[PDB]
């Protein structure tokens, strides 16, 4: 019933909310010099938002779908990709077709 | 013998935010807990009161939430706006 | 961390190491009772019926 | 490098519990019998499962005769995804020094040649068993050579 | 459907970045 | 890698000349170490042992061939850990046997025929670098004599 399909190109990415680890050397033992370990928590937890605000704005703007030639057969009430894969992939390699 | 009390113990791990100190600011590395007929005996002849008034922290510490599970949903606005709702809740955790 | 002293000559023993220590919280609770008779609740509340 | 050292990669599977994952990190200096000098192997090859003959798991004397048909290797670092070993027949390292570990109740001295012996002693049969994978790892015992000629003589003369 | 209810598929994992930079001696039950 | 065998002070004029002659010669050290005294090298450290006592001792100890000899210390490199890094170390015959190319060379205690330092009060016995197919012969002839 069809020959050319619409297929996404980009992979999928993630929103990282990970358990974070802090190692920082401190010269001296004062109040303001030990709070910089605490500031380093919210300095790095802020940077995880800076990564995650990019990965949503890239996927909104990226070229999503292209045009791909592949056989489309309807069976019953739904469309199905009909596919044979021993000419594209397993051609001239020593692998048994699984 | 009082040195043998204090040299049998290996020092601890954590460094507090606020430290018990002198008027000078010299920190303290331990506490002897005795009874009154022993404490008032050790103070006269055996030991030396080098300082009288200490500096002691007042505020208890608190916590920072470091990582938690991202569980949302929305009742259906594109499909991508569930992801932009995930950033709404991480911003509320800062 | 496990601290290091460096040694001379050929290097017989080490690669630098870590230690991940975990210790289990022991939970307890503290109670303090406190009572008020009915002769005083009528003063704390307000007007009667 | 090719001549001086030879690093194998004994791969660790996917599903391993942490009671099992924290036992392998205590197996740092050991002796591991590879059957070949392949660079990629699995734990099912190293363990006692691959050691069995046709149906018959052999005793401590037949345990000798399938050692010398194999290749002794020493673990050098246990990574979470793989175990890195060095077969002794090829070469040690660039520096030519690999740290072992005593499993014996016996001290070592300088210049003593080491032969390896099965876990023959009492209070010694320590097999690191991984429950999620059904794997035992019968680690041999590095002994001094004038002990290792006694024990083989004690076992051969007993039969 | 406009009355449906999505959800985020969650991936929870125990990464161990620092086993590859140096030796570790951790416990059997360290959710580090 | 190179070890340093420091000569203790008090060296007379012929004694510096005798240590100057042992340029390419085999020395047994106990353990590989940077600082090393000369008294652990010498024949005093072996106590006198017989031929069997030397054959036992030449396997627990670690052989080293002398490099250049400084007036203060003897610089030697061991044959186990320090020779795989460097290329080639010269070795001098003390044998009546001519070495051919491609021979494997073991060492024999000095059965055939002793640099003694008089000021330091020690002797020095040095092994004989003859090839291994003769080493299983020369020992086997002499045991067959006894």
């Amino acid at each position: 019933e069809d020959t050319e399909a619409d297929v996404p190109v980009t992979y999928g990415e993630m929103v990282l909310n990970g358990a974070n680890l802090v190692t920082a050397l401190v010269m001296g033992k004062a109040v303001r010099s030990l709070d910089d370990v605490g500031r380093h928590l919210l300095e790095m937890q802020e940077e995880q938002l800076d990564l995650n605000r990019q990965t949503l704005d890239e996927l909104e703007s990226a070229p999503q779908t292209t045009r791909v030639r592949a056989d489309l057969v309807s069976i019953g009430e739904k469309l199905v990709f009909l596919e044979a894969l021993e000419k594209r992939i397993y051609a001239a390699t020593n692998v048994p077709y699984p | 013998w009082l040195v043998d009390l204090t040299t049998a113990t290996q020092p601890s791990v954590a460094v507090p935010r606020l430290t018990h100190a002198d008027t000078r600011g010299r920190p303290v590395d331990g506490v002897l807990v005795t009874t009154a007929p022993i404490k008032q005996r050790l103070l006269q002849s055996f030991l030396k009161v080098e300082d009288t008034e200490a500096d002691v922290p007042v505020t208890y510490g608190e916590m920072v939430l470091n990582g938690a599970n991202l569980v949302t949903a929305l009742v259906m606005r594109s499909l991508d706006d569930v992801g932009r709702h995930l950033l709404e809740m991480q911003e509320e955790q800062l | 961390h496990q601290p290091l002293i460096a040694r001379d000559g050929p290097h017989p023993i080490e690669q630098p190491t870590h230690n991940y220590m975990t210790k289990i919280i022991d939970r307890r609770a503290l109670n303090a009772a406190f009572s008020l008779a009915t002769e005083a609740i009528a003063l704390l509340t307000g007007e009667a019926l | 490098m090719l001549a001086d050292g030879f690093e194998t990669d004994i791969a660790i599977p996917s599903g391993i519990s942490r009671p099992d994952a924290a036992a392998l990190q205590r197996c740092e200096g050991r002796v591991v019998f590879l059957p070949t000098i392949r660079r990629q192997l699995t734990l099912a090859d190293v363990a006692h499962e691959s050691f069995v003959s046709g149906g018959v798991s052999p005793d401590t004397l037949g345990l000798l005769l399938a050692y010398r048909r194999r290749f002794p290797a020493v673990i050098t670092r246990v990574l979470p995804t793989r175990i890195v070993a060095c077969p002794l027949d090829v070469g040690l390292t660039h520096a030519g020094t690999v740290n072992l570990r005593n499993t014996s109740p016996v001290d070592l001295c300088n210049g003593d040649p080491i032969s390896l012996v099965p876990p023959v002693f009492e209070g010694q049969a320590t097999d690191v068993r991984l429950d999620s994978l059904d794997l035992t790892l019968r680690f041999p015992v590095p002994l001094p050579s004038p002990l290792a000629r006694e024990i083989v003589a004690r076992l051969v003369a007993r039969g | 459907p406009t009355g449906s209810l999505l959800s985020t598929i969650e991936v929870a994992s125990h990464r161990r970045l620092f086993d590859f930079f140096s030796r570790v001696r951790s416990d059997a039950n360290s959710l580090y």
